[PDB]
Formats: C-alpha cells, sequence, structure tokens
C-alpha cells in the first residue's frame, strides 16, 4: 500500500519512495520514523537521484524531515527541488519524514541512509546525555482509562521537569475512534502556552489538529 | 421583602460630615447598640400569646 | 513566461489549472505551440471551459 | 542594496514626532476581584477564550453594567493572594484585595467585600448593592417517621 523497502536489522539506511526508481503515484502521505538504538543521531543524504515536483516555494510536495515523530516537533527543512539534498543532522535520534503528493506530480523519488553512530555531550535528564523516553506509551484495545497519572505512576523523568506525553490509540481494525473526556482539569486554565491537551488524527502531522482542548471544558471528539 | 431601600443620615452636597458619620454608624452596628436601640422603640407592649 | 530550457511546462500549467485561468493568449511558434497543447491535454486542461 | 542581501534600509525608525502619554484616555481600570461562586466564575468553554471574556457571574455583570452607565474600560485582574483582606498581627499589614487597593495596583474592588469597621478606616466603599446577614441552615423536614403511635 504505502512505501516499500523498510527493513531495519540495525537498518543500514534505505528509505525510498513508493515506486523508486519510477514515477510515484498521486496522493501519498508516507510517515517515516527511525527512533531506536539511542546512540546514533541522523544523516539523511538521499543518495544521488532526486526529482520531486519543483513548485514556487514548493507548495505541492515536500520532504519535511522535522525531528521527532510528530508534526509539532521542530522543523528542519523543506525539500521540493531537483537538486540533491542537504546532508544534515539535528542532535538526536528522533525523526519524522512525510512525502505529500497532490494530483499531477511525478518524475523520480529518493533512497536514503543514516550510516551513523555519534553521540552528543550535554546532559538532558541525567547522565552523559540521557536519551530521554520521548514521553510515550502505546495502547490498543476497545476501552481506555488513558491517564495523566501513569506519568505519576512512571514518569521516567524527575518531578519538577516539563512533560511531553503522547499516546497512540490504535483501533480494533477497520473502525473509527470516539474520544470522550471523563476527567479534565488543567492547572493554569486558559493559558495555552504552558499547558494543553490536543488530539490530532491518524498520522500525527501538524496539519491535522482535530482539537486543542486547553481551557476549562473539554467535550468529546 | 420586595424592594431594598435604606434610611440614612443626610448631609449637604460635599461635607466632611458624610464620611466621619459613616465611620461612626458602622461602629454602632458592630457594637450592637444600633440593634439594641431598635429593640427599645420597635418592641411592642405585650403581644406575645405564644401563637 | 514558459521555461526557456525544457519543453516541460507542466509546472506552469499546474498553477494555471489551480489559479482558475480559463482564457490564455499564448505567444509561441507553432513548433512550441504543439508541445504545450499536448501537455495541456495530459493535465486535463482541455475541457469545454477553456479558450 | 546588494543582490546577496536585499534592501537594507538605514531609515531604521527612530523617535517619531508624535509621543503623547495617557492619564485620562481610558487608563483601563484594573478591577481587582476574587473567584468565588456565584459572584465570579470562569467560563465553561473549550476554546481558549481569554482577556476579560473568561470571567462569568453575578459580580461580573455588575461591573459590565457600570461600564455602560459610567463610560470606562474595565480590566479584571485576579488577586494574587486568595484572601479578601484582614488586619494582621504586630506586622499590621493588609493581605489580599484591600492591600491591592492601598497600593494603588487596584482602582476598583468589585467583589464581595464585607463593609466593616477596620476596612472603612483604611479604604472607602460605595453604598451597598446587596444586604445580607447571618442565618441558619437546617434539614428540610423529611417524610416524618412519626414515632410509632402515629395511629
Ligand atoms: C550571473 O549571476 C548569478 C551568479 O553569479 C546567477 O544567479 C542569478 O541571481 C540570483 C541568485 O542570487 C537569482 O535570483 C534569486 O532567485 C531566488 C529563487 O531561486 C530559486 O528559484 C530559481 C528559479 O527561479 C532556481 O534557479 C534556484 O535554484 C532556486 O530554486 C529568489 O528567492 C531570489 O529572490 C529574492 O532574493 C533576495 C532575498 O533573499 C533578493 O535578491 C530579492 O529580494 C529577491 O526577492 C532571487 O530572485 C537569479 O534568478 C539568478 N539567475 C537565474 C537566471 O536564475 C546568474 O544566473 C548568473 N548568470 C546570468 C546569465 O545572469
Ligand atoms: C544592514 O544595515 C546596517 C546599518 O548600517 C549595517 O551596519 C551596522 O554597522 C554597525 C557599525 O559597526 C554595526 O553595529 C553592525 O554591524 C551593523 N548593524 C547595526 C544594527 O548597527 C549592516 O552592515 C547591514 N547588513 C549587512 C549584512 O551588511
Amino acid at each position: 500500500t504505502q512505501c516499500g523497502i523498510w527493513v531495519r536489522t540495525s537498518n543500514g539506511g534505505h528509505f525510498a519512495s513508493p515506486n523508486y526508481p519510477d514515477s510515484y503515484p498521486p496522493n501519498k502521505e508516507c510517515i517515516y520514523i527511525l527512533e531506536a538504538a539511542p546512540r546514533q543521531r541522523i544523516e539523511l543524504t538521499f543518495d544521488e537521484r532526486y526529482y520531486i515536483e519543483p513548485s514556487f516555494e514548493c507548495r505541492f510536495d515536500h520532504l519535511e524531515v522535522r525531528d521527532g515523530p510528530f508534526g509539532f516537533s521542530p522543523l528542519i527543512d523543506r525539500y521540493c527541488g531537483m537538486k540533491s539534498p542537504a546532508l544534515i543532522r539535528s542532535t538526536g535520534r528522533f525523526m519524522w519524514i512525510k512525502f505529500s503528493s497532490d494530483e499531477e506530480l511525478e518524475g523520480l523519488g529518493f533512497r536514503a541512509k543514516y550510516s551513523f553512530i555519534p553521540d552528543p555531550d550535554f546532559t538532558y535528564l541525567g547522565g552523559i546525555l540521557n536519551p530521554i523516553p520521548d514521553c510515550q506509551f502505546e495502547l490498543s484495545g476497545a476501552d481506555g482509562i488513558v491517564r495523566s497519572s501513569q506519568v505519576e505512576q512512571e514518569e521516567k523523568t524527575k518531578p519538577g521537569q516539563a512533560v511531553d506525553c503522547i499516546w497512540t490509540i490504535k483501533a480494533t481494525p477497520k473502525a473509527k475512534i470516539y474520544l470522550r473526556f471523563l476527567d479534565y482539569q488543567m492547572e493554569h486554565s486558559n493559558e495555552c502556552k504552558r499547558n494543553f491537551v490536543a488530539v490530532y488524527d491518524g498520522s500525527s502531522a501538524i496539519e491535522n489538529l482535530k482539537a486543542k482542548f486547553c481551557s476549562t471544558v473539554a467535550n468529546d471528539v | 421583602l420586595i424592594d431594598s431601600k435604606g434610611y440614612g443620615v443626610g448631609t449637604p452636597m460635599g461635607s466632611p460630615y458624610r464620611d466621619k458619620i459613616t465611620i461612626a454608624i458602622l461602629q454602632l452596628q458592630e457594637e450592637g447598640k444600633l440593634h439594641m436601640m431598635k429593640e427599645k422603640w420597635w418592641r411592642g407592649n405585650g403581644c406575645p400569646e405564644e401563637e | 513566461q514558459l521555461p526557456a530550457d525544457t519543453k516541460d511546462a507542466k509546472p506552469l500549467l499546474k498553477e494555471m489549472k489551480r489559479g482558475k485561468e480559463f482564457h490564455v493568449i499564448f505567444d509561441c511558434s507553432h513548433e512550441m505551440a504543439a508541445g504545450i497543447l499536448k501537455q495541456a491535454l495530459a493535465m486535463g486542461m482541455m475541457t469545454e471551459y477553456y479558450h | 542594496w546588494d543582490p546577496a542581501s536585499g534592501l537594507n534600509m538605514t531609515e531604521s525608525q527612530k523617535g517619531k514626532p508624535a509621543n503623547i502619554t495617557d492619564s485620562l484616555s481610558n487608563r483601563s481600570l484594573i478591577v481587582t476581584t476574587i473567584l468565588e461562586e456565584p459572584y465570579v466564575l470562569f467560563k465553561k468553554s473549550d476554546k481558549p477564550l481569554y482577556g476579560n471574556d473568561r470571567f462569568e457571574g453575578y459580580c461580573i455583570d455588575l461591573l459590565r453594567e457600570l461600564s455602560t452607565i459610567l463610560g470606562f474600560t474595565y480590566e479584571i485582574r485576579l488577586v494574587e493572594d486568595g484572601k479578601y483582606g484582614a488586619q494582621d498581627d504586630v506586622n499590621g499589614q493588609w493581605n489580599g484585595m484591600v492591600r491591592e487597593l492601598i497600593d494603588h495596583k487596584a482602582d476598583l474592588a468589585v467583589a464581595p467585600l464585607a463593609i466593616t469597621y477596620v476596612r472603612e478606616k483604611v479604604i472607602d466603599f460605595s453604598k451597598p448593592f446587596m444586604t445580607l446577614g447571618i442565618s441558619i441552615l437546617y434539614r428540610k423536614p423529611n417524610g416524618t417517621n412519626p414515632g410509632v403511635f402515629s395511629f
């Protein structure tokens, strides 16, 4: 269905377009991550062949490689050219790569690597660098008591440090999701810079905010 | 009680005797004299009957 | 302006299809007019709305 | 101009010949109030509705009706210390809203301030918009298990 060669036996680095080398079809939203083995960081350098639809400020296609497996997690670069990529890193093992495609757009693709084991220097959570649990735990099922106190059960951080916990509700296959807030109370009501609860979509991209419940009340989605 | 009016010691338009009686009236409410003065005059002469 | 080098004016015609421009006054030689008129067909920009 | 840089205009917007401060324009009255039901409550909304719009209650509606009838712009600022205000010990300071009124960080105190003797010497009050007292709660009489000789 989606992207092709994905294999990760320490992974080598071969993340490629979903027909490469060919013309990739319209309307794909492939959602690449690579966040294991916490030493190595990042090196893209999509090897030598590169043509995606050159638009004026790129506007149709992108190859957004923002670091950290989401849409909010900070932007690094946008890629739409016909010239080989920018050979980069972002000090961490955290990544998210999209491959958007509107309707009438083709010509070549990419094929990636990572080829790395570096490490940074400064401490973040305690230690040499402490490659922090990117606050998270997945859960499937058909009923959740998804809680902000599993943080209080196991935070894997220090009390008094900023938290960024994201869940990933899967499914029971071929269905939808109905979220409803049983309990809801934030400390600083109506502040929305230092506290909120947000519900995106499938495929966590920043262009998918269903809701950004931040003030006093949260209703169902 | 339907409406809420209020009686009040008047004064000319702009006077120090507006404010320094307000200090004096508020003391008599909390001392209990202003209620005790009410039960001197508004107390009736023998109604009780125990209903 | 058409791109000077290539015969691939599909980056141009994707904008005009999206920009709601149904009336075009092309200034080309007939060698290049045939090449745009094939690429205006593959873009689906040759309905009965255009001129 | 420079093709690498662009327009670097050296007219970098120094001090303008129009500079007038305010003392009577609106001054935007910093109305100190406290949060207590049903006088002042937060809105029951989901979107980030803020400013002055996030408050709700009886005591908010009094401040809004004064703004029309007197022509001012109110700006609700909740008190940092959650007390009304009381005379302290040997310290002898005020603690809360009446402290904000002396300090002139508060032009107004639209809130349940109980007008009393120790506050009237120190700040001043408008005439009462609501009169109250001390009354009694009790059970409403129930279905009356009547005893046992109720026949
Ligand atoms: C002689 O001189 C130089 C090198 O010696 C060549 O380059 C020309 O000059 C500038 C390069 O700085 C080009 O103009 C700029 O183009 C930018 C867009 O580039 C994208 O798109 C083009 C195709 O349109 C691609 O070629 C390119 O790789 C990118 O994909 C614009 O963003 C620039 O706009 C703004 O730039 C700065 C602000 O940062 C300011 O100058 C302005 O405010 C401006 O708004 C700018 O337009 C120019 O296009 C280059 N020429 C050509 C033909 O492309 C010359 O080519 C070289 N040879 C000749 C024959 O002149
Ligand atoms: C953009 O314009 C400024 C305004 O003159 C240029 O020069 C300044 O030069 C002074 C003199 O030492 C220095 O303080 C700074 O280097 C510049 N800026 C400011 C705010 O003073 C500046 O050189 C121009 N930019 C470029 C890239 O040439």
